């Protein structure tokens, strides 16, 4: 019939069946989380190993928009990657005009104008990606995750990917840990854990932790990589809590 | 698989003839009928309108008769959507030429202009083609009268007389025994109204509902001139002809 | 069967493009209110309750189109967003050119241009979003206008989007037919809000509570939205009476 | 086309356009000619069959592109009204920019590159 | 099952299955073994012909001095990008003054292979790439892939029998790395490796291409009696 | 039908007609009533508003627009389908016409550019045309009274007394039996006022009955003096309260 | 400079053009045709800037002789110099302005009476018993309006021409080395190799 | 015409003499040099009154999109747009510039923005043309963190001296208040600065 | 050319001559300077009289169709805010000296445009040529809050004055009255300080005194049908 044929039309059910067809999109890869603070904002996402012919620090998917806006994504790699690109001409086109960094609450409009719009048009696929950003600017720390369909909402911490049912009951232990949040350190330790617990699905290959945080207690509103002993701190102490 | 044919025009059809042509000449039977008559001392251009009992004024409008220039005329038979865009066009590509050259267009470019115009939606583009047909009625200082006939299919051939709508071959066959070369202005509005009563399945064909204009010889110094005729005048034919 | 579930027209006469379109603002289950009052206007929609959505304290489903100009809608998010940031540049243009405020008709009837191109248009879909104008003019006074998904829009002494809207306008019916004026006789906003919240409540059938409302405020010469401690504090008021 | 697509070949190597463009020759009026030696002999068949056509006011099938080159086809003369214009624009371009009489090798690869230019075009017949 | 013929509609296994087809390209192409060092690069491709007569077409594509990449997969859609990427090396050493780097090239890849894919219509690109080149990081392989995934690994191998030299490729790792500096260690290794995927083939100096590149040795292409001392 | 030849509008139908006539022509008979008739004295127009919820605003929705302040309209259709053609008729009229004729266009030119925009969007694979009728009605001192209705094919043509919308057919028989040219103005007004009644009853108050006149010149609406060269609109609207004399004196 | 003469007599029409083409200082050729032939009842000349006017009677031919060819007659010569002035009424509105005269001139095969129409470089359309360009035509004005009459036959003209040539060459010191005079009559184009 | 601005305590006031000169005539002497671009944000405009007000105005509906779509302007903020637009037109359009606002963090800021444009934080702003006579004036008597009522007078005294002598600055001299109690606008009589 | 305009309680009212002068030589005696853009705001121009009624027809054709759209009375600001946009649209190549008065619902105020395309504000504003003369005239007139009948008064002595001293000023003047709440009054030939005196002398030449070559008929009409 004419409704499962052709996309970017309007079905009985109140819900395209582009839609449905883009969370499963989503759903199928590694497991992506995040976690906003009363300092800044944690990423977190699984590293899937194929094998150990792939070289480590190389295939990071994490891009960072200046130094305030980290980036992170689930779905289609072409697809997260090239709306990566979008906003980064679209961040700059602010910072050119007006000469000031992009605010976050509405950073999330530049990169709907591409998702949003490819829904609407047939001629151009919809993006079958889910994009998890945030940072800290003048207005404060924000966490945004933005939904294949076009929609996207603000989240204390959110869940994405085949393990987004998991982690999402998880996240919501965290709330009742502290009521203001967790600190920079303390959220690194307490998101590496959830990604420890989201492998049981992806045992059948190797993953590599993959952490990315902005916040502005030791990075004074950086987004950096987690490096050093602060990555090898993380691992040690959610393996004893997983034993 | 398949997956053709049903946006672009381009695609040939399976009898060679593209059927949005062969469509549109049943749009064309639809509309009313015009029979041209092409002489020596003018052209006679008679039509039966659609539009019909009392409610609808007809003697102010007439969709069948449009002036082009003193000298060519036309008449509307088919679609008026398609048509519409064709006498803005043709006033614009005559007087181009009497701006340019100071002259009057004769018929043969004039109409290769706008049948370029219907072939180039079956050329570029998935675009209509016209599917009205128009009669141009024209005098030229070279070949004198020309009358010829504008197909959907884009082309055009000379007629002495020429009949659209119902009963097409009819009544091609009633003017040809009629047909003379003596035949004068009024000669030729008797048999035209006699044809065209026949051919059609309403014979009463009063003065408001049927469009009568013919060009004339006789004017003044030679010259061409256009009369439009009233319903009015119109009712005093049926009188000379005691039709009614 | 396939020009009928497409934009093209249908035997029926009207498009199955616009129904679909309606069906899906009833998907959202969220219902919304607004009346206008005297002076000013308040909107107050059913906010689904939040858990991790944007902020615990607000959750904005009014979106402000300029000063003075408030904007409700029902339906798709992602729909809202672009028809959210065309009414921005449109009302930006407007006050360049004419150096005045954007008015209640010419907003919606611009808006409902707009959804007429897009149909006529194959490769893009219209909006399939209920699209709510609010705004108090100062020579006309509060004005609302909703236009759906068909384009259509007129004013409405008191609208409502959602699936429970045909209880919403017949329990508002009477309140206007009882005063016999198509406002609200109180001229001062507090005591509006606190009208319109009971009225929705016998409506719904359900109360609500502070993270459950979000109460537009459209005034003269200013626009603001009450926060938690705004709304809350209308509750308080009503459960004291 | 809206998720249709345009592009046609078919298994046997020859596309349904020129298929049925053929069709419209052979449907048509027939055409036939001679090359003597001192002369060519170009027939053409028209239809008088129908009621009150006049040859002199009718285009003639048999058209004058050049002085010594003339041009004679078979088929609907609405195709004719433009083809036939090319060739000859281009025979006056022809003995403009080369200053040189018309080749009749040169403008027969024209003619018949009109037709080789629509095929290789999309959207065009 | 029409989401085969279209491009712009979501499959319901949530992925289009025309890339899959173009996957088959790669395996049904000619095969190649690749590796990589902290110093040179080596790629080991195999040439083809129609006939016995027919000469052995190169499928290796010299982008820069430093940089060269090995095509398996469809004519068309390979030497397209190869224009891309040789004005893109020229852009880099003219305006920035600097070699281009290995994840720049990639993801100007991804974003013209999609652009044609996620449209209407357009002209998807299914040929499978391995870039190797050198600058002050060293060497690097990038795989390139028609799904839009652009991976940097040692080495790998694609086309037919791709698992016999996956299989060796992995077991020696770590043996490979280790050794830098050495280009007959290295040419030599992908020698072994692609004699596993080939079935039925005998290896020439005709059918073979050798081709190394890095800090001290730059890019040269071995044909003829150059690859008989590594064979 | 939903044919291959269906898929793009622009192209014919096997039916011998275009389907996107047929289907514009589905909406017409759906519609509210209206109407229109042309006297000696003024042209008449009547039309009752589309029945909404009781909480909508009658005074907002309006079923008459003024193209030129000489020459009124009314249609029957969707809303939305009237502004557009509103907003580009308009727009020629003082581009193509006020401009470089330094005078409004009478109602014959105007009504021509009106069909010609509605022709554009019947070519147009894409772009659909609308299926709402246009009734157009005006005065001026050389073609004088005009009314004219224009169909969605793309074409007008005149009418002395006609109807559009579901009380079409009810009011075909009507307007012509009770209705001639020998009588006036304010004979017209009773009739048209009985023609509605036909097709529906139910209220016959003015609040949802919107009726519209069209006179001379009036001065008072013309807001200035001037040269005696200019003068007034000749439309003139009637009010809540004097739509309600004429039912208490029908 | 470049000297373009003509002259409509009784049964015929009398067009000159200059021979000698100077380019700067020296003479590069004394024998050269500066008119172009449109259809063989029309005769048309040209002069002002070099390689202008070369270029501009070119396609003008080619669009009348492709008009012509199209209705299978040939263009009259009244609608010809209405061609010209629409060409040379943009050719001034252009970015590129063309300064460019003519002499259109000719036997009307319907008339069955001769034509000639003067055109300036400013591509005015004029009709005129006589016509000349550049300076020479200042001292062929008056002593053609006091000579010569509707009745006068080509012969005559061509005495007459003769002596206006000597005047033109004694009085001022160009030399054009002759002009080559072309009789238009009914009987189709004439050349005379007597000049 | 000779603007300037003074920051205070609590904020900055913004004035501009209101005559506007064309050659030695003078056409209006009431013309507004301030254009509203935002409630807490103005900017001065000095020179020819046409590329300053197409500048402003220009920018007036820029912080329109960026309030409802960003947010909340600020000083530094709404001075960069007027430099992106002076500098693609420094040759077509030659206007003198001054953008000074307030804010609820970073209390007043002045942006000198020269004719083709520039941001440059200062104390003080000085352009226009009877400006020429103010800048030793106004440096000497110029102190930090100054009064509220001390700073009116002295911007009162520094126009004063560029308006009695200087012909093309001059007029009724308009001072505005901006702080976070609010916005006030003050009107002072020649005759006022005439006698001191 | 010298207009004025004055602002009282009810309304503005505006003051403008007939006078267009050509060069050294008067081209027109009878010239209206009052353009047209909406029925309750009237303006007047300047300069060149070519380019203003062409960029009045351009306005005329947009804010009217904007006051059709909104169905509302356009604001005063708006009249002024499209001519300033105007002349940028032209970059400012087309000189235009306007004054724009008017009311709307918010009130009545006063503006004029410059040809940089510079607007000012103000109670009272002078035109032309004579801007200087009449503008020097009202300085000692000045009065807060003026009636209506002084408020004609008053500008019929600007204007008067300036016609005994500029040249380019004088012949009829049309005065415009615009009250809140009530139509425009156009006055026109209000003022005629002209007066046109008898001949002494009969200069009528009997028929027969000029010399006439040959004569001809035309017809203008259509050619007969017998």
């Amino acid at each position: 019939t004419g409704y499962d044929l052709s996309n970017s039309v309007f079905s009985p059910d109140g819900r395209n069946f582009q839609v449905e067809y883009a969370v499963k999109a989503v759903e199928n890869g590694t497991t992506s989380i995040g976690i906003k603070c009363n300092d800044g904002v944690v990423f977190a996402v699984e590293k899937l190993i194929t094998s150990k012919l792939l070289v480590p620090q190389k295939n990071v998917k994490i891009q960072v928009v200046d130094r305030h806006i980290g980036c992170v994504y689930s779905g289609l790699i072409p697809d997260g990657r090239h709306l990566v690109n979008r906003g980064r001409e679209e961040a700059a086109s602010f910072k050119k005009l007006y000469k000031t960094p992009i605010p976050i609450p509405a950073f999330a409009d530049r990169l709907g104008q591409y998702v949003q719009a490819h829904t609407l048009y047939n001629s151009v696929r919809p993006f079958g990606v889910s994009t998890i950003f945030g940072g800290v600017d003048k207005n404060g720390a924000h966490l945004y995750m933005l939904e294949p369909s076009g929609s996207y909402w603000g989240y204390k911490g959110a869940a994405t990917g085949k393990g987004r049912q998991s982690a999402k009951a998880e996240l919501e232990k965290l709330v009742d840990h502290h009521p203001e949040g967790l600190s920079a350190r303390e959220a690194v330790k307490q998101a590496a854990k959830i990604i420890y617990l989201a492998h049981e699905d992806n045992k059948e290959k190797d993953f590599e932790l993959e952490i990315s945080w902005c916040s502005l207690s030791e990075t004074n509103g950086l987004h950096k990589f987690v490096k050093g002993d602060l990555l090898q701190e993380a691992i040690d102490f959610a393996q004893k809590e997983i034993n | 698989g398949s997956r053709r044919y049903d946006s672009r025009t381009t695609i040939f059809s399976p009898e060679g003839r593209l059927y949005q042509v062969e469509y549109a000449l049943e749009s064309i039977s639809h509309a009313g009928t015009a029979i041209g008559i092409m002489a020596s001392d003018g052209i006679v251009l008679a039509a039966e309108r659609k539009v019909t009992s009392t409610l609808l004024e007809q003697d102010t409008s007439t969709e069948k008769l449009y002036k082009l220039n003193d000298k060519i005329a036309v008449a509307v038979a088919g679609l008026t959507a398609d048509a519409e865009i064709l006498i803005n066009t043709a006033r614009i590509h005559a007087q181009n030429y009497l701006k340019t050259y100071n002259e009057d267009i004769p018929v043969e470019i004039l109409v290769r202009r706008l049948s370029d115009i219907k072939q180039g939606y079956t050329q570029h583009g998935g675009l209509r083609p016209f599917g009205v047909s128009f009669i141009y009625a024209g005098y030229d200082d070279r070949y004198g009268y020309q009358l010829y006939t504008s197909n959907p299919s884009g082309n055009y051939t000379g007629w002495k007389a020429i009949s659209v709508g119902a009963n097409t071959s009819a009544a091609q066959t009633l003017l040809q025994m009629d047909y003379k070369d003596d035949m004068k202005v009024d000669d030729a509005i008797e048999l035209a109204l006699k044809t065209l009563s026949k051919t059609t399945d309403s014979s009463a064909l009063t003065y408001d509902r049927l469009e009568f204009a013919t060009i004339r010889k006789g004017a003044n110094d030679g010259e061409v001139y256009q009369k439009i005729f009233k319903p009015q005048e119109i009712k005093d034919i049926l009188v000379k002809t005691g039709i009614t | 069967g396939y020009d009928r579930h497409i934009t093209i027209f249908s035997p029926e006469g009207r498009l199955y493009q616009v129904e679909y379109a309606f069906k899906a603002t009833n998907q959202t289950n969220i219902n919304s209110l607004a009346v206008r009052g005297k002076d000013c206007t308040v909107v107050i929609s059913q906010k689904k309750v939040p858990d991790k959505l944007l902020d615990p304290t607000t959750v904005s489903y009014i979106f402000c189109i300029s000063r003075t100009i408030g904007m409700v809608v029902n339906g798709p998010i992602p729909d809202a967003r672009n028809a959210a940031l065309r009414a921005k540049a449109e009302a930006a243009e407007f006050r360049y050119k004419y150096g005045y405020d954007m008015p209640c008709d010419v907003l919606a009837k611009r808006m409902a241009n707009l959804s007429q191109i897009y149909t006529q248009r194959a490769y893009m879909r219209p909006l399939g979003v209920i699209l709510t104008f609010v705004s108090v003019d100062e020579e006309l006074g509060p004005s609302i206008y909703k236009t759906d998904p068909a384009g259509y829009y007129v004013g409405y002494k008191a609208t409502a989007t959602g699936p429970k809207q045909q209880e919403i306008t017949t329990n508002l019916e009477n309140h206007f037919k009882k005063s016999k004026i198509d406002h609200i006789n109180e001229e001062s906003w507090e005591k509006v809000v606190e009208f319109a919240i009971t009225h929705m409540i016998d409506a719904l059938g359900t109360e609500f509570s502070k993270n459950d409302l979000e109460v537009g405020v459209a005034t003269k010469d200013k626009f603001f939205t009450l926060s938690a401690e705004n709304i809350e504090e209308r509750l308080v008021a009503i459960a004291e009476q | 086309g809206y998720d249709r697509a345009l592009s046609i070949f078919s298994p046997d190597g020859h596309i349904f356009q020129v298929e049925y463009a053929l069709e419209a020759v052979k449907r048509g009026t027939c055409a036939v000619g001679v090359k003597g030696k001192n002369c060519v002999v170009l027939g053409c068949e028209r239809r008088s069959t129908l009621k009150l056509q006049d040859t002199r006011i009718t285009p003639s099938k048999v058209s004058k592109i050049d002085s010594h080159v003339v041009l004679s086809f078979s088929g609907l003369n609405a195709d004719s009204r433009i083809l036939i214009e090319k060739a000859r624009v281009e025979a006056q371009s022809h003995r403009l920019t080369l200053e040189d009489p018309v080749t009749v090798e040169y403008l027969t690869r024209y003619v018949a590159g009109v037709q080789q230019r629509y095929t290789q075009s999309g959207g065009v017949r | 099952n029409n989401y085969d013929g279209d491009t712009v509609t979501f499959s319901p296994t949530g992925r289009l299955f025309q890339v899959e087809y173009a996957l088959e390209a790669i395996k049904q192409g000619s095969v190649t073994v690749g590796l990589r060092s902290n110093t040179h690069a080596v790629l080991v491709a195999l040439k083809r012909n129609a006939d016995e007569l027919s000469s052995y077409q190169k499928k290796i594509i010299k982008c820069d001095e430093h940089m060269g990449l090995s095509l398996a997969g469809l004519a068309p859609d390979a030497r397209v990008l190869s224009n891309y990427l040789r004005q893109q090396c020229n852009y880099s050493s003219l305006v920035f003054n600097r070699k281009l780097a290995v994840e720049r090239a990639g993801h100007l890849l991804c974003d013209k292979a999609q652009k044609n894919t996620q449209s209407y219509g357009g002209r998807p690109y299914g040929v499978g790439l391995l870039i190797i080149g050198y600058d002050k990081s060293g060497a690097h392989l990038l795989e390139f892939q028609p799904s839009g995934n652009v991976t940097e690994l040692y080495g790998t191998a694609i086309g037919a029998r791709s698992q016999g030299a996956k299989t060796y490729l992995e077991r020696t790792l770590d043996t490979f790395i280790k050794i830098d500096g050495n280009p007959d260690e290295l040419i030599k290794a992908g020698v072994e490796a692609i004699s596993q995927s080939l079935r039925d083939e005998s290896l020439t100096v005709d059918n073979l291409s050798i081709a190394i590149v890095g800090k001290d040795t730059p890019f040269t292409i071995y044909d003829g009696e150059a690859v008989a001392k590594y064979i | 039908m939903t044919d291959r030849y269906s898929f793009s509008l622009t192209t014919f139908s096997p039916s011998g007609k275009l389907g996107q006539i047929d289907y514009a022509l589905t909406a017409v008979k759906q519609g509210v009533t209206s109407l229109g008739i042309k006297a000696t004295n003024g042209v008449v127009i009547a039309t009752e508003k589309k029945s909404s919820s009781p909480l909508a605003m009658s005074e907002t929705l309006s079923k008459v627009s003024l193209l030129t302040p000489d020459i009124g309209a009314v249609y029957s259709g969707m809303g939305p389908d009237y502004r557009v053609l509103v907003d580009k008729s308009r727009k020629v009229a003082h581009t193509s016409y006020k401009r470089i004729y330094g005078e409004y266009p009478p109602t014959k030119l105007l009504v021509s550019e009106v069909a010609k925009i509605m022709q554009e969007a019947t070519q147009s694979g894409g772009v659909r045309p609308f299926g709402v009728s246009l009734l157009i009605a005006g005065h001026d001192e050389f073609n004088g009274f005009s009314l004219y209705q224009v169909d969605p094919s793309g074409s007008y043509f005149p009418w002395k007394a006609t109807a559009i919308g579901k009380g079409s057919v009810a009011a075909k028989t009507f307007l012509e039996k009770r209705w001639n040219d020998e009588l006036e103005l304010e004979d017209a007004i009773h009739i048209a006022l009985l023609t509605l009644k036909e097709s529906v009853e139910g209220e016959f108050n003015g609040d949802t009955i919107e009726l519209a006149i069209i006179g001379d010149e009036n001065p008072d609406l013309l807001g200035y003096t001037g040269i005696p060269t200019d003068k007034g609109p000749r439309f003139r609207k009637l009010t809540s309260q004097e739509i309600n004399d004429r039912l208490e004196a029908l | 400079m470049d000297i373009i003469l003509g002259i409509r007599v009784q049964d015929s029409v009398i067009l000159a053009s200059s021979k000698a083409v100077t380019r700067g200082i020296s003479v590069l050729k004394d024998s050269d045709d500066k008119t172009r032939q449109l259809s063989p009842h029309t005769l048309m000349s040209f002069a002002g800037e070099a390689g202008d006017t070369v270029q501009f009677a070119e396609y003008i031919q080619a669009n009348i002789q492709l008009y012509s060819i199209r209705e299978d007659y040939e263009l009259s010569p009244q609608a010809v110099s209405s061609f010209v002035r629409q060409e040379l009424a943009k050719s001034i509105r252009s970015r590129r302005p063309y300064q460019v005269n003519v002499l259109i001139g000719g036997y009307d095969k319907k008339k069955n009476k001769p034509e000639l129409y003067q055109i300036d470089y400013l591509g005015t359309k004029v009709e005129l018993p006589y016509g000349a360009h550049g300076y020479s035509g200042f001292y062929t004005f008056s002593l053609l309006d006091h000579h010569y009459r509707p009745d006068m036959t080509t012969e005559e003209g061509l005495d007459l021409l003769k002596l206006c040539v000597q005047e033109l060459e004694k009085r001022m010191p160009m030399d054009f080395k002759g002009v080559i005079v072309k009789i238009v009559d009914k009987d189709g184009i004439r050349q005379v190799d007597d000049f | 015409t000779s603007i300037m601005a003074v920051t205070f305590k609590d904020g900055v006031i913004l004035g501009a003499d209101s005559r506007t000169t064309t050659g030695a005539y003078i056409a209006n002497r009431v013309t507004d040099k301030l254009t509203r671009v935002h409630d807490k944000i103005w900017c001065c405009r000095s020179g020819s009154a046409a590329d300053t007000q197409a500048i402003a105005d220009i920018v007036q509906y820029h912080l329109e999109l960026y309030t409802s779509q960003y947010g909340t302007p600020s000083t530094e903020t709404a001075a960069s747009v007027f430099k992106e637009l002076c500098y693609e037109n420094k040759d077509n359009l030659t206007a003198g510039i001054i953008v000074a606002g307030y804010d609820d963090k970073n209390k007043g800021e002045v942006y000198t923005i020269p004719l083709g444009g520039s941001v440059h934080k200062l104390p003080y702003a000085i352009a226009g043309s009877g400006s020429t006579f103010i800048y030793g004036y106004c440096d000497k008597n110029f102190r930090e963190n100054m009064s509220k009522e001390e700073t009116v007078d002295f911007i009162k005294h520094s126009l004063s001296q560029a308006i009695k002598w200087d012909g093309s600055s001059g007029g009724v001299i308009r001072m505005v208040v901006l702080t976070a109690a609010g916005v006030e606008r003050l009107i002072f009589y020649p005759d006022e600065y005439e006698q001191l | 050319t010298t207009i004025v305009g004055v602002k009282f309680n009810n309304g503005v009212v505006i003051a403008a001559d007939t006078r267009s002068t050509q060069g050294p030589i008067v081209a027109d005696k009878n010239c209206a300077k009052l353009h047209r853009i909406s029925p309750k705001i009237w303006c007047a121009g300047a300069g060149t009289a070519a380019d203003t009624e062409a960029v009045t027809q351009l306005i005329g054709s947009n804010i009217e169709l904007h006051s059709l759209y909104t169905s509302r009375e356009p604001r005063v600001v708006s009249a002024l805010q499209m001519l300033k946009q105007h002349l940028f649209k032209y970059q400012g190549h087309i000189g235009a000296y306007l004054i724009v008065a008017g009311v709307d619902p918010t009130g009545s105020h006063l503006f004029s445009i410059h040809a940089h395309g510079s607007t000012d504000v103000g109670y009272y504003l002078s035109l032309g040529s004579g801007s200087l003369a009449a503008m020097a005239v009202l300085e000692s007139h000045w009065k807060q809050d003026l009636t209506k009948e002084e408020a004609i008064k008053l500008a019929s002595d600007a204007i008067q004055a300036g016609i005994w001293n500029d040249l380019g000023s004088g012949s009829n003047v049309d005065v415009c009255v615009m009250e809140i709440g009530k139509d425009a009054e156009y006055l026109r030939n209000y003022l005629t300080p002209n007066v046109r005196e008898e001949k002494q002398k009969s200069y009528k030449f009997p028929r027969g005194t000029t010399a006439v070559l040959k004569e001809s008929i035309v017809n203008i009409c259509d050619i007969q049908e017998e």
